[PDB]
């Protein structure tokens, strides 16, 4: 089963499980070996993560190549890729990302976000430890462990759902209803911090994260959104902050940048930019695939 | 956005492509040695019962069965080992689909002791292996609740009528393993619309679908029938249910005596 496969290094651990860095003996081909952690039989986790990925084939997704089911281990096998966003950031802190390839990647992030959301996936969970890139200039999303196949329209599913940096507003105040636009949330944060290299709305509490989004955007009302001060979570008592201007959000930003950033980042789910519509924005106009810099 | 606008058309059509690739052996249970159309009938029944008692929800329950009838289209099963195997299956969906599933130990107690934790465990990992980890199926409710957005205006007890026409047709192998998801639901929509309100299948489900009056015949032919019979049915978990007024008391209403059709 794992008789083909010689372990190189290990690269990762967490409540998941753990990664290897391996070789197929025959082939050649470089993959990781995600082990899976093993109480109540097999995880939702890995039954979700696994049935989803067979599904999911793009090249801005990671490819699931084998699934080995010992009765005692649990391995994927996937494409092996080098690196995530979390490490190349702090390894261009130093001068930071140029313009060309932060655009190369975002780009790429929309299309593989759309491709999830038009097979009916959300992912839950973006976040830069989360997306990985290789030596070709490509990156992709990964870890699925958190993602769910939503219904049209949707239903009330988990609320502890996205790592709190990234975490949409309508999560944060209780909303009965989610969907594609919390994936959306999510990347219009890392695309802030591949500009700045540091995090957008960095809380410690779920009151701490609203705080500095509506000091940032402006606390929300009912003009710019429709039923905010009915929802589950929301105190009158909330503090009334002004909207900031954009320009002094992300100052090195241009004009079509933060024209994109801020259809991201709109407060109304219902307003908030789709990434089938984003692909077409201007900002993209003249995107190309450099490699990564390092 | 919670009807996803951008998405629901890619989806639909996404949806149509997998419920031809996940569909059961429509001649599955004549090469069964030891079960029958009617064991599988007592099963389905059980399933509701056991959904209603751990208030699991309805999709949980469609999956389910969808499970079932892939692993009977290539393994045969003793009739003592049935209800294992509906067991498993039961839990592996309320895993996908669930916020809270069951406990293991939960799903050992309602087979009364007939089945140790061990077995329901190792029988979890041979479903698994036979389905290939292809859990995420397409089912009568999937297709259902993107056909009731079509209303004009939105109607609860159509809604609910629907849901529950759809549910009984999970029960009777023949006719219903011949009809994909999508049609069965189509003809369930009409049955609803026209029961309640009198209107008929519209023409903008014509438009997303390719389904007319005339293609939906023979599965709304059989599922009226089915409405008609229903109170006689041997299996009545399915009507309990749906006297509940979280579902308007439904299976109270009268089932018409023609289509004109
Ligand atoms: C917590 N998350 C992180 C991502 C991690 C994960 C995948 O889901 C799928 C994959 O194909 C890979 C991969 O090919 C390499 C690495 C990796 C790279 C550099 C450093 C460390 C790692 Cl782990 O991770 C992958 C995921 O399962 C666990």
């Amino acid at each position: 089963s794992m008789e083909n496969f010689q372990k190189v290094e290990k690269i990762g651990e967490g409540t998941y499980g753990v990664v290897y860095k391996a070789r197929n003996k025959l082939t050649g081909e470089v993959v990781a070996l995600k082990k899976i952690r093993l109480t109540e039989g097999v995880p939702s986790t890995a039954i979700r993560e696994i049935s989803l990925l067979k599904e999911l084939n793009h090249p801005n997704i990671v490819k699931l190549l084998d699934v080995i089911h010992t009765e005692n281990k649990l391995y994927l096998v996937f494409e092996f890729l080098h690196q995530d966003l979390k490490k190349f950031m702090d390894a261009s802190a130093l001068t930071g990302i140029p313009l060309p390839l932060i655009k190369s990647y975002l780009f790429q992030l929309l299309q593989g976000l759309a491709f999830c959301h038009s097979h009916r996936v959300l992912h839950r969970d973006l976040k830069p430890q989360n997306l990985l890139i290789n030596t070709e200039g490509a990156i992709k999303l990964a870890d699925f462990g958190l993602a769910r196949a939503f219904g049209v329209p949707v239903r009330t599913y988990t609320h502890e759902v996205v790592t709190l940096w990234y975490r949409a507003p309508e999560i944060l105040l209780g909303c009965k209803y989610y969907s594609t636009a919390v994936d959306i949330w999510s990347l219009g944060c890392i695309f802030a911090e591949m500009v700045t290299r540091r995090a957008l709305f960095p809380g410690d509490s779920e009151i701490d994260q609203l705080f500095r989004i509506f000091r940032t955007l402006g606390t929300p009302d009912e003009v710019v959104w429709p039923g905010v001060t009915s929802m589950p979570d929301y105190k009158p008592s909330f503090p009334k902050w002004a909207r900031q201007d954009f320009s002094k959000v992300v100052p090195p930003l241009d004009e079509d940048g933060r024209s994109l950033l801020s259809q991201m980042l709109h407060y109304d789910p219902n307003k908030r930019i789709s990434a089938k519509a984003a692909l077409a924005h201007p900002f993209f106009q003249d995107v190309t695939k450099p490699v990564p810099h390092l | 956005v919670n009807e996803v606008p951008d998405y629901h058309e890619d989806i639909h059509t996404y949806l149509r492509e997998m419920e031809v690739k996940c569909k059961p052996k429509v001649g599955y249970m004549k090469k069964q040695p030891d079960i029958t159309n009617s064991m599988r009938a007592i099963l389905v029944d059980w399933l509701v019962e056991v959904g209603e008692e751990y208030k699991l929800q309805n999709e949980t329950l469609h999956l389910a069965v969808n499970y079932i009838d892939r692993f009977l289209s290539s393994m045969s099963v003793l009739r003592g080992k049935l209800q294992l195997v509906g067991t498993a299956a039961m839990l592996l969906a309320s895993k996908f689909e669930e916020i809270y599933p069951p406990e293991v130990a939960e799903f050992v107690y309602i087979t009364d002791d007939t089945y140790t934790k061990k077995q329901v465990l190792r029988m979890e990992h041979l479903v698994l292996k036979v389905l290939a980890f292809d859990l995420a199926a397409p089912t009568i409710n999937q297709f259902l609740t993107q056909y009731f957005l079509h209303q004009q205006p939105a109607n609860c007890k159509v809604e609910s009528l629907a849901m529950f026409l759809g549910e009984l047709s999970l029960i009777d192998a023949d006719p219903y393993l011949k009809y994909l998801p999508s049609v069965i639901a189509a003809a369930a929509f009409h049955l609803a619309l026209y029961t309640v309100t009198g209107q008929s299948w519209p023409e903008s489900l014509v438009q997303k679908t390719g389904y007319t009056l005339e293609t939906l015949k023979p599965c709304l032919l059989d599922l009226h029938q089915t409405y008609l019979r229903a109170p006689q049915h041997a299996q009545q978990s399915i009507r309990e249910k749906y006297k509940n007024s979280k579902y308007h008391g439904v299976s109270l209403l009268n089932p018409p005596e023609t289509l004109n059709v």
